[PDB]
């Protein structure tokens, strides 16, 4: 789950 | 800072 | 979108993460508005976010799950990756970026909880929270704790 804020 |  | 959203509402009712809330709103005709859900994410235990119950709205377009829902904290949250409007910026929430139709509401809510104590300073969405995190992590953590107490259920 490519989770990273933007 | 980026804008929506 | 309605069949998938009803399947996920049914699944949510039978089992969901403890402390989390996800409920469709009502349409002007009285039917359940599966395209607009009032959600709540608890602050993760062992983090400065603990104790708070962070309310957010999930807005689904007609072509969901081909498109991601728009997730917006109401009222706006102090977090480096949440826009001043309250919109959550997470790469999985952008159609052209990392959205995949296999991603579910449960995964989005669990992922936004993870985002709370794992901000990405490389691309911040709001000047306010990011500036505090960048200058003074003690003041940043105090602002987070104060907000968790402000949103305590």
């Amino acid at each position: 789950l490519r989770l990273r804020g933007c | 800072i980026k804008q929506e | 979108a309605l069949s998938r959203l009803a399947q996920e509402r049914k699944a949510w009712r039978k089992d969901h993460p403890f402390g989390f809330v996800a409920v469709p709103t009502k349409n002007p005709d009285g039917t359940m508005n599966l395209m607009n859900w009032e959600c709540a994410i608890p602050g993760a235990a062992g983090t400065p976010w603990a104790g708070g119950l962070f309310k957010l709205r999930m807005l689904f377009k007609d072509d969901y799950p081909s498109s991601p829902p728009k997730c917006k904290f109401e009222p706006p949250l102090f977090h480096p990756n949440v826009y001043p409007s309250g919109t959550v910026c997470l790469s999985i929430l952008e159609e052209d970026k990392d959205w995949r139709p296999a991603i579910t509401i449960k995964q989005i809510l669990l992922g936004i909880q993870e985002l709370l104590n794992e901000p990405n300073i490389q691309d911040p969405a709001q000047a306010e929270a990011y500036t505090i995190y960048a200058q003074n992590r003690v003041e940043y953590e105090k602002r987070v704790r104060a907000q968790a107490k402000k949103f305590a259920p």
